[PDB]
RNA sequence: UUGAAACACGGACCAAGGAGUCUGACAUGCGUGCGAGUCGACGGGUUCUGAAACCUGGGAUGCGCAAGGAAGCUGACGAGC
RNA sequence: UCGUUCGUCUGACUUGGGUAUAGGGGCGAAAGACUAAUCGAACCAUCUAGUAGCUGGUUCCCUCCGAAGUUUCCCUCAGGA
RNA sequence: AAACUUUAAAUAGGUAGGAUGGCGCGGCUGCUUCGGUGAGCCGUGCCAUGGAAUCGGGUGCUCCAAGUGGGCCAUUUUUGGUAAGCAGAACUGGCGAUGCGGGAUGAACCGGAAGCCGGGUUACGGUGCCCAACUGCGCGCUAACCUAGAACCCACAAAGG
RNA sequence: GUGAUUUCUGCCCAGUGCUCUGAAUGUCAAAGUGAAGAAAUUCAACCAAGCGCGGGUAAACGGCGGGAGUAACUAUGACUC
RNA sequence: CCGACUUUGUGAAAUGA
RNA sequence: GGGCGGAAGACAUUGUCAGGUGGGGAGUUUGGCUGGGGCGGCCAAUCUGUUAAAAGAUAACGCAGGUGUCCUAAGAUGAGCUCAACGAGAACAGAAAUCUCGUGUGGAACAAAAGGGUAAAAGCUCGUUUGAUUCUGAUUUCCAGUACGAAUACGAACCGUGAAAGCGUGGCCUAUCGAUCCUUUAGAUCUUCGGAGUUUGAAGCUAGAGGUGUCAGAAAAGUUACCACAGGGAUUACUGGCUUGUGGCAGCCAAGCGUUCAUAGCGACGUUGCUUUUUGAUCCUUCGAUGUCGGCUCUUCCUAUCAUUGCGAAGCAGAAUUCACCAAGUGUUGGAUUGUUCACCCACCAAUAGGGAACGUGAGCUGGGUUUAGACCGUCGUGAGACAGGUUAGUUUUACCCU
RNA sequence: AUGUAAA
RNA sequence: AUCAGAGUGGCGCAGCGGAAGCGUGGUGGGCCCAUAACCCACAGGUCCCAGGAUCGAAACCUGGCUCUGAUACCA
């Protein structure tokens, strides 16, 4: 699945409010912070004896991930994100169909 | 022993013993969901009666 | 599972040494002025059989160096001692069989027995029936010496350590087949309750790692790690190899 | 139990004991008192058979009379067919 | 347990008293055997009226009304919403 | 020709058969139109013999809640199976929860549903005895030297002579 | 572990396990060090055993193949691929 | 099993700073 | 000489953290459906056609199949053209390369399964594009009329295309996907950190993703023949019941065999039945126990007759043998081997027929087999262990009640 | 690697 | 009875749609007196049978055939 490097789409930022010109990136999860409440709770709960307290997931069954496109328009430099359907082979601005 | 059972037996008998309840016909049938372009105008028109 | 036969031995309940008719410890004399700077004459009175041990034991009657009484010491018999023999104990005692000398007085190649390890620990090496240690070399800049032990292991020992000249008597005792459960039983009665021994493969899993199964077989590698927890360190502990030894493997 | 007189299970007979109770919260329904109030329930004073009864506080204790928001906050300008 | 018939009987022999090892422990010439008629985890008391979607029982009369084994979801199919 | 169809039943299915209708008049619209042009509403005034048949008070509105959530039999349609007192479905009724009269006996087949009594008449089923009712009045068929034959389900018999 | 005696114990270290060796420039914690920051903190380098990589071990656990054609009667197949 | 801190003090050299 | 004598020596070691190993040990799990369970499979999410009985709904481990994707175009729009195939034709050129004309209701194509639908299009080519966008509601489908997914119709924006009407909120429609908590991102120059501020961090609100396929979403391997408790005849194996595929039996027609001759005796292709000793199917009674194979003993009954009495027929000369009839009164044996029923031999015999009686018969026996616990071999499993594989040892209780 | 039985 | 696996040169076998090979075997020369052996050349196949999709098949899916390997247990 191919996505153009740049797409004309709506921008809800109060100062665009119109179809402007958006760059395309691909969403990658930011690395997990160690100061989140869920982590200073999971660490505390996990300390001491008792072993594993929160369940750990094993039965992975999917084989695709819903790609998220972080479209940045260059009229206010504000991102907005849109999810595309589940896909395996994904590429932004790939060589077009001949 | 076959855990799966499914019948329509007796179902009409249970249905018809408290009747097939028709909801009451109402004067001023409800306008919920009608075309809001029409409903805005109707509300304004009722607003400006004499 | 339950505690294994090999773990059960650490309590002593039925596994302590049968030590009722033993004749006391077999060891040298207390190291002192006379035995350090000269020689002491002891007369061997009788060579007794010590129950539970393969070697004869020679009772030796010294005269106490500084107070008026005898001293019945009890040595491990070196092959050759007979009642009435004078055994000499000290540094400047001549080198003859039965005498006890420091290793500073024993030339290279000498065959000795009942060796000390820390000077004065009263003799610990080469005591079993028919075992000796060969004194290999002397370093006089350290005051130390080297010896070849019965195991073939080669050890550095302090040079002021005593050692009985000769080899332990009763040699070749283990050369005779016992031919009988009887002889085995009477051997181990006066040593300790470690006989008969039941093959773990003929046990149930609850008491031995090898047990169980419709057939009699170990089931997994019979060699266990050095660090295996007790009750699992059973079999061939930390084996470096297995199989019948051939060639240099038996050197 | 779809199906018991069943070759389904319990019961030889008699007598006595024997199994939806108590407590907390909530809710509907009903009765009583008061009714934008209502509760005196923890205390206090009394109390001549009394662990009762009667009095007392409350000007804000509980609930109710205001709600929407996560929160900062804001908080019903008066109904016609 | 009894009867007859059997095995061994100088030996790894038969046995009394004293004594040691106590419960996930002991002891086992290994049968999961024995550990006080109890052992693939003794016995005694307590937590304890353990829990149970399962079996059994569930106490007076008359009058009146009076069904379901079907939908949906659930590690759900003997169950519950 | 179930996974073919031009055509195309029966049975069943949906809607309508007025008083919650219609017309006239003058008012609003931020909708709608080239536009009083529509669409809708609002105030007011008029008309509307009840607008097929039959029957009848209603869940009409609400609350709280019990039990149930193992089903089975039958006629018809019907899937798998060789068939099944077999398994799974459709419409209906019965049994379960139900006595009562008949089918000799049977949970669901036939009649029929019930307070307790007297009187009469019946349904299904019968009238030789058991057993209340006729060896009733008629007409034929059958002769079984196989236990002739004799009740919807039903307790069976065939092909063939 | 096997089980007197006699006779003999064949092949396989790929797999699992056991063990041995550590040049170091794989991975690899707490501590300890440096840098950024106003500080919490982050980032970096360094980083033990362990694992990895490399050898030994079968009287360690264990394992130990197929398909075709061929002899001058026929059959088989010494032999060959 | 091994690593660090601790009991844990003294002075000496060689390589890094 | 104020050192008891040596050894090692600030290393071992003690304590606290740190990482690895750790069935030696603890705790715990080891889904569901299911014509018993196990193995298999998915009929657990889900789509098309049929079953489905002409509205809707409608099941089975029913049937034929599909889905966990693919796509910046195979989405949106506009314009032009017509497709598969056939017919006649044109150097090399043939059955098939490229071109031209004629016919062409779709016999092509539309990403895929199957159904439906589409022809100046929903197909092919070309131009331009991103409506595959934003805000929250409403409805349909499943539905309890909850959610999710998907779809539909308006509204308020912003745009694409066309000249314009319009069309466009992804794929022509029907399937192609996801809760709470946690993490992470996007947004407001948003809200809080509760003594007041600057200031990192954190906590929020709205909208997405990280995924639960057991798909309304626990984090999870076996074995037990040493086993246990609750229960189940909702559910298996013995008997019984219905059924009779299958096992056994017997009719009808007559192509032929029977040296000639269909029917002495058979009777193929077909076809109709009977039986409940086999096996199968079911799961109706029985799991608060109906004592489970065989043999010994002993009794009774059936006929689908082996001999025995009487008969009829013959390819019946006699002898013997075959077919059938009335016929169940009488009889149907001793042994080798196997636990065996069954089998198969030796011999006698007139004959060595078949069967039923809760596969007659264990408070009648036996205990050989099978079917606990011991044990051995083999194959399997890493292991505990398994074997509808082989072998050995293995308690057989009660009557005095009623009949 | 080897060499008619056909004298 | 179900479930896998494999059907390719004469034999045993490699193969991932553009598409066929490996050893050996066979055919013709060469060396030798002659046969091997050795050197140099030559030709291969119904990619098990029958369909479909696919630019493009022997491979991809399916139906039919033949062999082999497993699982067929508690009673
Ligand atoms: C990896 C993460 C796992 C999972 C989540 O962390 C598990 C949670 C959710 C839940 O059910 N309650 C818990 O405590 C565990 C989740 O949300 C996925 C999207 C992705
Ligand atoms: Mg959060
Ligand atoms: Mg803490
Ligand atoms: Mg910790
Ligand atoms: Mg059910
Ligand atoms: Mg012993
Ligand atoms: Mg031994
Ligand atoms: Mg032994
Ligand atoms: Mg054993
Ligand atoms: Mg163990
Ligand atoms: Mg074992
Ligand atoms: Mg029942
Ligand atoms: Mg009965
Ligand atoms: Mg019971
Ligand atoms: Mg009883
Ligand atoms: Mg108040
Ligand atoms: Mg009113
Ligand atoms: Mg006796
Ligand atoms: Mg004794
Ligand atoms: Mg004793
Ligand atoms: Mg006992
Ligand atoms: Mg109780
Ligand atoms: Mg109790
Ligand atoms: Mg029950
Ligand atoms: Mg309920
Ligand atoms: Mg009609
Ligand atoms: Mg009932
Ligand atoms: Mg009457
Ligand atoms: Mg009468
Ligand atoms: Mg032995
Ligand atoms: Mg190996
Ligand atoms: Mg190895
Ligand atoms: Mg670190
Ligand atoms: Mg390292
Ligand atoms: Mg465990
Ligand atoms: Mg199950
Ligand atoms: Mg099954
Ligand atoms: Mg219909
Ligand atoms: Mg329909
Ligand atoms: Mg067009
Ligand atoms: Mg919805
Ligand atoms: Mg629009
Ligand atoms: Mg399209
Ligand atoms: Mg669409
Ligand atoms: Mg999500
Ligand atoms: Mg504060
Ligand atoms: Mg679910
Ligand atoms: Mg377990
Ligand atoms: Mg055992
Ligand atoms: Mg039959
Ligand atoms: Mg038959
Ligand atoms: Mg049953
Ligand atoms: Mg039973
Ligand atoms: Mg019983
Ligand atoms: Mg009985
Ligand atoms: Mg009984
Ligand atoms: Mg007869
Ligand atoms: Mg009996
Ligand atoms: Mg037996
Ligand atoms: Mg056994
Ligand atoms: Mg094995
Ligand atoms: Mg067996
Ligand atoms: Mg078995
Ligand atoms: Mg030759
Ligand atoms: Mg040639
Ligand atoms: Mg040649
Ligand atoms: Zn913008």
């Amino acid at each position: 699945v191919n996505v153009p490097k740049t797409k004309k789409t709506y921008c809800k930022n109060k100062e665009c409010k119109k179809h402007t010109l958006h760059k395309v990136t691909q969403y990658k999860k930011g690395k997990d912070s160690l100061s989140a409440q869920g982590k200073r709770r999971y660490d505390r709960k996990q300390s001491g004896y008792g072993g594993q307290t929160k369940p750990v997931f094993h039965k992975k069954a999917k084989t695709t991930k819903k790609i998220v496109l972080k479209l940045q328009c260059q009229s206010c430099k504000h991102y907005s994100q849109r999810a595309i359907k589940r896909c395996k082979h994904f590429e932004i601005g790939g060589d077009k169909k001949g | 022993a076959k855990s799966k059972n499914h019948t329509a037996h007796n179902q009409s008998y249970k249905a018809h013993r408290n009747g097939i309840k028709k909801p009451k016909r109402q004067r001023q049938a409800s306008t919920k969901g009608m075309d809001p372009k029409f409903l805005r105008n109707l509300r304004y028109s009722r607003k400006h009666n004499v | 599972g339950r505690v294994i036969r090999a773990q059960r031995k650490g309590a002593g309940s039925v596994f302590k040494s049968h030590t009722h008719h033993r004749k006391g410890p077999a060891r040298f004399r207390s190291l002192d002025f006379g035995e350090r700077n000269g020689y002491l004459k002891g007369v061997v009175t009788d060579v007794i059989h010590d129950p539970g041990r393969g070697a004869p034991l020679a009772k030796v009657t010294f005269r106490h160096p500084f107070r008026y009484k005898h001293q019945k010491e009890l040595f491990v018999a070196a092959e050759g001692m007979y009642t009435g023999q004078f055994v000499y104990c000290g540094r400047r005692a001549t080198l003859s069989v039965g005498n006890v000398l420091p290793l500073r007085s024993v030339p290279e190649g000498g065959v000795i027995c009942n060796v000390e390890h820390h000077v004065g620990d009263r003799g610990v090496f080469a005591r079993a029936s028919g075992d000796y240690a060969i004194v290999i070399s002397h370093n006089p800049d350290n005051g130390t010496s080297r010896i070849k032990l019965p195991s073939g292991a080669k050890k550095i020992v302090p040079s002021s350590c005593r050692a009985m000249i000769g080899q332990v008597a009763g040699g070749g005792r283990t050369e005779k087949p016992m031919l009988k459960a009887g002889n085995a039983y009477h051997k181990y009665r006066v040593k300790r309750n470690s006989w008969p021994k039941v093959r773990g493969v003929a046990m149930n899993p609850v008491e031995h790692p090898h047990g169980g199964g419709n057939h009699q077989h170990i089931g997994h590698a019979s060699t266990v790690r050095r660090d295996a927890p007790p009750g699992q360190k059973v079999g061939l502990i930390a084996a470096r190899r297995t199989g019948r030894l051939r060639g240099q493997a038996a050197a």
